[PDB]
RNA sequence: UAGUCGGGUGAUUAGCCAGACUCUAACUUAUUGAACGUAUU
DNA sequence: TAATACGTTC
């Protein structure tokens, strides 16, 4: 119709794809170009014209919540609290509504998740319902996309719709304009604490269990040793002629036969795949990969496969020494193991990408700081928004060490008080980038640097207060417990060493004040 | 009664009247119009012989009406509603979900014993009438569920009466502290140049719809936006620019003026001018400093030309 | 910094030029019905 | 068991 010709030729994206399904070629360009459009920036990333982000989420009567909204970062969100504030709730929410466009991007009217009956309505909520609301950013020419999931508690008389129409229509309009040519597609994936616990490949295998069984170390190595062996050591015509060669030649020659059969068959298999499902070579994927894992795990330089031994093992060079990846910390498997995860699926998504790592998607992580040692825990979070610059990471921590990492707008916190009523979470007022992790343990985290709980904590102030009643002077009982702080902290202690200095600035007070 | 006073509106018989309203719920064209998206949005509209029914019965009852709203309100329009906004640095826009089809007999009938406003008294008998005049039956086999129709011309007038008290209540707590209240139909809206008096308004809002309507009218928390200078502030589709003055806003004047520069080398069609001519109108009417300045830069001739 | 507002320029929904704004914070919507503007008479 | 002069809003 003539409005949505107006409409599309204003930029409007569904409009344009309205009249691409209903006819023909400028409609399809049109969306394809909304799609693949982009540019290199001043650092040499590639920077897509149309963003797609979540922008806004809100919770009504959804587990401990009545009512919460959030505003998300379009680049890191960090969620913080206590045990039970609800940050993996927050990220269920979202998962199960990123369901809907996974469902739909794989198959026309696909089903995704949706909200239990039996656990996800607040216990004393009135009105026995559930509502997740969440609004996605896909450029200035569909600044909206509205999903509501809903669900009414078991035996409730009125039933509640759940709202998931544009989703699908989003959703439609990757997968229909993918099947006439190649696109990039989104990464959606979420990684939560169950990581830790112990056919042909094909481009839409990437969003398999991509919402909950990803980034498991096994499936990894697996992987990586299969496309090793593949990797190890031309025209169609060309291969069919040199393979039509080596045969009539064939006994040394063998095994070169048997490898030219196999680039061959390969050849005419890629030949004969679609455009729906076109993927990057595998010498090229596992390159990237390996890329990824070192740029981004910490220690790790460099990776490898070894067969000398006459096992398959997978090598690492750790903090400057190869050892097996076995030798590596439980922590630090499991962090390579939702790296390259997401590499993996990154690669088969953006096959025209330079990087496919620059391609877009929400990536949603559970407890960051999962088993790993502070001195890695200071480090995690800087690689991984270099190395995947336009990804929306939403992730979880309770780490101090971790916050003194990231910026304060990218932080949502709790209050402590909080009874689940709250209308909005805010950022912290202090500067956590670079501060120290005492004061993001007082002043964010609500937790005193020492131990109240502990005697030993208090005596420092007590022996204050006991120099302060005798005018400044050591009396028995001062001396006592400055023996004991002595005694217990030692003669180098940073807690002697205050005592110390009490003393002296008091011996001195008290003299001026004799000269009175 | 009511039959009555209808018959000698529409020079009718009683029994004839009487006779239609027997089935006027299910006297309802259903229809869909497409969405300026993706999709279709459904309409019902009442049968020729119940609208003029309908109309009758708006004409012989005067039901009260607050001033906030601006909807279907004669010589109030999307401008006016805009307009008492402009002023204020910060606005809230609030929806209501399902508002029409959210409004039952039953929420009608409370209404008009709730109201203090001098209401019509109905004789019980024709309550049942009523009813069959003002409600659409949309499940022809569930004669229980009576609902306000989107495309009825009654609707209107009914859903800003059942809206009436609402409105007052509301609008009494917004002048306490300051804050400018308008409804057009189920779009609320609120401005106020104090920082955070707006955030209470949600919650203030949700209370008191429970009170008055209890679970049958609620607030949709997708479509409640806090807006400011710092960013896009519309009102019923119009902008409020920096200034504090009603605009079209940045990219429909640029669409007109696009559409002039092609109508000037003789490239619109007649259906594009005409819908030129439309929108030029809507522009004199939104922001006649537009049409003068178009004027100026493209020849009073042309301009002159295509208004003819 | 980024977003937003829009006076000018542009075979003109683009691009470009000028000025301005910043409550944690717009996402431009729906007819034949109702109201409003304009045209016909 | 809807209407058609063209726009705008719900
Ligand atoms: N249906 C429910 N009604 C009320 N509270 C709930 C419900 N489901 C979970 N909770 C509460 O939610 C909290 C757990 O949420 P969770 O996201 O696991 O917190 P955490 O931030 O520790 O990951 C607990 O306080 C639990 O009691
Ligand atoms: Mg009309």
């Amino acid at each position: 119709t003539k409005q949505y010709e107006r409409k599309a030729k204003g930029g409007n994206l569904l409009s344009a794809f309205e009249l691409y399904q209903r006819n023909v070629g400028e409609w399809f360009e049109m969306c394809r170009d909304y799609i693949q459009d982009g540019h290199v920036d001043e650092s040499g990333i590639f920077r897509p014209d149309n963003a797609f982000y979540l922008r806004r989420l809100t919770l009504k009567d959804f587990r401990r919540f009545s009512l919460l909204e959030i505003k998300l970062e379009e680049d890191l969100t960090v969620i913080i609290g206590n045990n039970g504030k609800g940050k993996t709730s927050i990220l269920y929410a979202i998962a199960k509504t990123l369901s809907w466009f996974v469902a739909n991007i794989l198959k026309e009217g696909g089903s995704g998740q949706r909200l239990s009956e039996m656990t996800d309505i607040k216990n004393d909520a009135e009105d026995r319902y559930s509502d997740v609301s969440s609004t996605f950013f896909f450029g200035k020419g569909l600044k909206s996309v509205p999903i509501r999931l809903s669900r009414s508690a078991l035996g409730t008389a009125e039933r509640r719709d759940s709202e998931v129409k544009p989703a699908k229509d989003l959703a439609d309009i990757w997968r229909v304009i993918n099947e006439v040519n190649t696109i990039n597609l989104p990464t959606f994936a979420l990684y939560n604490v169950e990581r830790s616990q112990p056919r042909r490949e094909e481009r839409f295998d990437a969003y398999s269990q991509t919402l909950g069984g990803a980034g498991r170390f096994d499936h990894f190595v697996e992987w990586y040793i299969y496309l090793h062996k593949r990797t190890v050591s031309s025209s169609i015509k060309e291969l069919e002629q040199q393979v039509n060669d080596l045969q009539r030649t064939v006994v040394s020659v063998k095994s070169l036969l048997e490898q030219m059969k196999f680039k061959l068959s390969e050849a005419i298999e890629r030949n004969d795949a679609a455009v729906s499902s076109r993927v990057l070579t595998e010498s090229v994927q596992k390159s990237i990969v390996e890329k990824a894992i070192c740029s981004v795990v910490p220690s790790i330089s460099n990776i490898w496969v070894e067969m000398i031994t006459g096992s398959d093992l997978v090598k690492v060079t750790n903090d400057g020494h190869d050892v097996t990846i076995d030798q590596l910390s439980d922590g630090q498997r499991v962090f390579l193991s939702l790296v390259a995860d997401l590499a993996r699926r990154m690669v088969m998504l953006n096959p025209l990408l330079e990087n496919p790592l620059e391609g877009r998607g929400i990536v949603l992580i559970d407890e960051i700081e999962l088993h790993l040692h502070p001195k890695w825990q200071q480090e995690v979070i800087l690689n991984l928004r270099s190395a995947f610059p336009n990804i929306q990471f939403i992730i979880t921590t309770h780490s101090p060490i971790v916050l003194s990492t990231i910026e304060k707008r990218c932080i949502r916190e709790f209050e402590p008080n909080d009874d689940g009523d709250q209308s909005f979470l805010d950022s912290p007022d202090m500067q956590t980038k670079g501060s120290e992790n005492a004061q993001i343990l007082e002043q964010v985290m609500n937790v005193h640097s020492t131990p109240p709980g502990i005697a030993e904590s208090h005596w420092l102030g007590n022996f204050e207060l006991l120099l302060l009643d005798n005018s400044g002077e050591l009396d028995n009982h001062s001396q006592v417990l400055y023996d004991q702080i002595k005694a217990h902290f030692g003669i180098d202690s940073i807690e002697l060493k205050k005592a110390d200095s009490l003393i002296r600035i008091n011996k001195m007070k008290n003299k001026l004040n004799k000269i009175r | 009664s009511v039959i009555r006073g209808l018959a000698a509106v529409l020079r009718q018989s009683d029994s004839d009247i009487s006779a239609f309203l027997v089935t006027a719920p299910r006297k309802y064209k259903v229809y869909k119009i497409p969405k300026r998206t993706t999709g279709f949005r459904v309409i019902a509209q009442p049968a020729k012989g119940l609208k003029d029914i309908q109309r009758a019965f708006v004409q012989l009852y005067s039901l009260p009406v607050h001033d906030a709203s601006m909807a279907y309100m004669k010589g109030k329009g999307i401008r006016d509603n805009a307009a008492a906004h402009a002023g204020n640095q910060y606005l809230l826009k609030a929806d209501l979900e399902d508002f029409f089809n959210s409004i039952t007999p039953a929420i009608f009938w409370r209404c008009i014993e709730m109201s203090s406003a001098q209401t019509p008294q109905f004789e019980p008998q024709d309550k049942l009438f009523i009813e069959k005049i003002l409600f659409w039956q949309p499940i022809k086999r569930r004669k229980t569920k009576l609902i306000l129709s989107v495309g009825a011309p009654s609707s209107p007038v009914i859903s800003n009466f059942c809206m009436y008290e609402f409105d007052n209540r509301i609008h009494a707590a917004c002048k306490k502290v300051e804050i400018t209240y308008t409804r057009y139909a189920d779009d609320l809206t609120f401005s106020s140049n104090i920082p955070d008096v707006l955030k209470a308004v949600p919650s203030t809002l949700e209370v008191l719809l429970k009170d008055l309507f209890g679970s049958a009218l609620r607030l949709n928390h997708s479509k409640t936006v806090f807006s400011s200078k710092a960013h896009n502030r519309h009102v019923t589709g119009i902008t409020i620019n920096n200034e504090e003055t009603l605009s079209l806003g940045r990219d429909r004047k640029r669409f007109i003026k696009h559409l002039i520069n092609q109508y000037k080398y003789g490239l619109l069609d007649n259906e594009d001018k005409a819908y030129l001519i439309g929108l030029l109108a809507f522009a004199s009417h939104i922001e006649p400093s537009f049409i003068t300045r178009m004027n100026e830069k493209y020849s009073l001739e042309l301009m002159e030309r295509l208004r003819g």
